[PDB]
């Protein structure tokens, strides 16, 4: 079971630049190496086979090199449609194996998130559960810290984050943090605050609300 | 058909281990058995082999005086006595079995058909 | 008369597996203990017989098949196996009686930059029968439009080169293989 | 021109069975290598199974004994029969044309297999109301699509008319084993009284369709 290690995990460039993605094998696979591209919600597309041969219809800016244990995919003149996930796959030994992927994301200027908070609807409270939602809209880079403060106490373990794929037009991200409580626990507190830190903020932003107003 | 290694684990510098490769699903009479080590982040290397004839060959300089490979056809197992252990010897040890000619022994892992999944040997200091 | 085993094992050049070689061994005395009791062969598997007792047995006559394949394919040369070599190149019957011998030949069959002389059959629509030899080079029609002798989409050459280099991992290195299939005219000493 | 379409994926319980099928055009399936390759969510690709051009079949160790690859050339269809399913068999399954058991030069679109003891449940849709306080002259609103199973749902805003500024987040599996999701969209605050905003949530595994009007409190 040859293990393919891909590097880096994430690569952040801008259109027109050059991308160098590496695949490293736990054993020699000679030339028996292939590369695939996968856009979100789509299937893989074969790009390179035999370490260096392009598949039918693959543009000239895509090219593979390497052998034995080290392989490289190079995308020379990046275009918006080229930002996706790239997989390597050996067929030197059975079973055939993939790498864990290298994600290629568009690098833009830092954009701060606009922050919103939503109290639970009355209708959901009738059901016996309360979901508080914090939205971080249209920011870059993807890394951001969201931190729940209920009556100034730091609330751990009761929340979940989700992040959109990078917007195709402005290359930004969106994030949601959702804090879930029972109605009994939701009505034991007064102030619910979402606190957000990001590279584009000079100091953290807090949005908050008081229960029942 | 399986090859399970055992007898390894934690040991002090200067201490000894006795590795056992127990083979199931077939008898070991016609087979040569080899012991291999994989150090952190490298590829496997052959440590020592015994042939169907029962003759031994050791492939690492460091290990000629110290390690002794033995075979037991009745209980269907093969043994690697490792004395005078050193930090250099820490690795995942595998065993493998290959049905060759009488005196054949092989230093190369990819030339044995039956392989074990491995056991860890860690030496302190 | 002693059986011409050196001509088989020690031959300068071996056959490619799709066009494997077959030599009849007839009216000679054969020494198999020379073969079994050596350090030479990484594979020496016998089916229906024991390697111990090969000399003191007699056969109607013997066949020595021989070819070159990569190491991790030598396991396909056994009864009951499946795979590209067993399905499309050299097939042993389920009731095979004989021995299968193989040794690394990196120092004979490897060349720097790749030895592309040895080929195997990659594409075929049915499996070979036991001891079939298929040497056709017809373009393989993997689609509905007929190929008319020119490679392209859905039209593949059925054979592929191994490309043996001396720097390959030994799993990818060339191995020479001899299969021994067993009145009566061929006997031991 | 090659085309591959997988179908058959859905929710099954551990131990249950499922037959995936893959319709193919552009080549002859009976003279070609074909493979099943699966992708567990948020993760990488794992080869499952291959059928050779001559009919031989091979399986990853994870699935040997309980998966069977097969094909019908009459129908130009590849099949993956799956028995004794386990939870770690959850994944999108792709059918792929295989060049000589080397690499995968054409892929289908993928059919999602979910293995879980949890039971089908339609979402509850709750509004995310724009606060009177929003920031920048723009206001955010949305729908919380909570506690449904299995995936997927579809969310649209005003039945396709409103798409600018719509973020429909990836679904998250909670501790209970149900999915939760949110759809949000930024609009002018000017339009809060004038314009109506309604989210259309659809969940076909349970035949649930909800149209919830979101509006200020
Ligand atoms: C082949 O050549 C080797 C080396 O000269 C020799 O020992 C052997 O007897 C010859 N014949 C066979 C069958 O190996």
């Amino acid at each position: 079971e040859i293990v393919l290690t891909q590097s880096p995990g994430t690569l952040s460039l801008s259109p027109g630049e050059r991308a160098t993605l590496s695949c490293r094998a736990s054993q020699s696979v000679s030339s028996y190496l292939a590369w695939y591209q996968q856009k979100p919600g789509q299937a893989p597309r074969l790009l390179i086979y035999g370490a260096s041969s392009r598949a039918t219809g693959i543009p000239d800016r895509f090219s593979g090199s390497g052998s034995g244990t080290d392989f490289t995919l190079t995308i020379s003149r990046l275009e918006p449609e080229d930002f996706a996930v790239y997989y390597c796959q050996q067929y030197g030994s059975s079973p055939r194996t993939f790498g864990q992927g290298t994600k290629l994301e568009i690098k833009r200027t830092v954009a701060a998130p606009s922050v919103f908070i939503f109290p639970p609807s009355d209708e959901q409270l009738k059901s016996g559960t309360a979901s508080v939602v914090c939205l971080l809209n249209n920011f870059y880079p993807r890394e951001a810290k969201v931190q729940w403060k209920v009556d100034n106490a730091l609330q751990s373990g009761n929340s979940q984050e989700s992040v959109t794929e990078q917007d195709s037009k402005d290359s930004t991200y969106s994030l949601s943090s959702t804090l879930t409580l029972s109605k009994a626990d939701y009505e034991k507190h007064k102030v619910y605050a979402c606190e957000v830190t990001h590279q584009g903020l000079s100091s953290p932003v807090t949005k908050s609300f008081n229960r029942g107003e | 058909v399986q090859l399970v290694e055992s007898g390894g684990g934690l040991v002090q510098p200067g201490g000894s281990l006795r590795l056992s490769c127990a083979a199931s699903g077939f008898t070991l009479d016609y087979y040569a058995i080899g012991w291999f080590r994989q150090a952190p982040g490298k590829e496997r290397e052959g440590v020592s082999c015994i042939s169907s004839s029962g003759d031994s060959t050791h492939y690492v300089d460091s290990v000629k005086g110290r390690f002794t490979i033995s075979r037991d056809n009745a209980k269907n197992t093969v043994y690697l006595q490792m004395n005078s252990l050193k930090p250099e010897d820490t690795a995942v040890y595998y065993c493998a079995a290959q049905s060759g000619s009488y005196y054949w022994c092989g230093s190369d892992w990819h030339e044995y058909d039956y392989r074990g999944q491995g056991t860890q040997v860690t030496v302190s200091s | 008369n002693l059986c011409p085993f050196g001509e088989v094992f020690n031959a300068t050049r071996f056959a490619s597996v799709y066009a494997w070689n077959r030599k009849r061994i007839s009216n000679c005395v054969a020494d198999y203990s020379v073969l079994y009791n050596s350090a030479s062969f990484s594979t020496f598997k016998c089916y229906g017989v024991s390697p111990t007792k090969l000399n003191d047995l007699c056969f109607t006559n013997v066949y020595a098949d021989s070819f070159v394949i990569r190491g991790d394919e030598v396991r396909q040369i056994a009864p009951g196996q499946t795979g590209k070599i067993a399905d499309y190149n050299y097939k042993l019957p389920d009731d095979f009686t004989g021995c299968v011998i193989a040794w690394n030949s990196n120092n004979l069959d490897s060349k720097v930059g790749g030895n592309y002389n040895y080929l195997y059959r990659l594409f075929r629509k049915s499996n070979l029968k036991p001891f079939e030899r298929d040497i056709s080079t017809e373009i393989y029609q993997a689609g509905s439009t007929p190929c008319n002798g020119v490679e392209g989409f859905n039209c593949y050459f059925p054979l592929q080169s191994y490309g043996f280099q001396p720097t390959n991992g030994v799993g990818y290195q060339p191995y020479r293989v001899v299969v021994l299939s067993f009145p009566a005219t061929v006997c031991g000493p | 021109q090659v085309q591959l379409v997988e179908s058959g994926g859905g929710l099954i319980q551990p131990g249950g069975s499922l037959r995936l099928s893959c319709a193919a055009s552009g080549f002859t399936v009976s003279s070609n290598y074909m493979s099943w390759v699966r992708q567990a969510p948020g993760k990488g690709l794992e080869w499952v199974s291959v059928i050779y051009s001559g009919g031989s079949t091979f399986y990853a160790d994870s699935v040997k004994g309980r998966f069977t690859i097969s094909r019908d050339n009459s129908k130009s269809t590849l099949y993956l029969q799956m028995n004794s399913l386990r939870v770690e068999d959850t994944a999108v399954y792709y059918c792929a044309r295989d060049f000589g058991d080397f690499y995968f030069d054409y892929w289908g679109q993928g059919t999602l297999v979910t293995v879980s003891s949890a039971s089908t449940k339609g979402p509850s849709v709750f509004p995310l109301a724009p606060s009177s306080k929003t920031s920048g002259g723009t206001a955010a609103l949305g729908c919380l699509v909570k506690d449904y199973f299995p995936e997927p749902v579809t969310v649209s805003w005003n039945s396709g008319a409103l798409t600018s500024g719509v973020h429909t987040f990836p679904a998250v599996l909670q501790s209970s084993g149900l999915y939760s999701l949110s759809s949000v969209v930024t609009v002018p605050s000017s339009s809060l009284g004038t314009q109506t905003y309604i989210c259309n949530v659809n969940h076909k595994p349970s035949n649930t369709k909800v149209d919830k009007k979101v509006e200020p409190k």
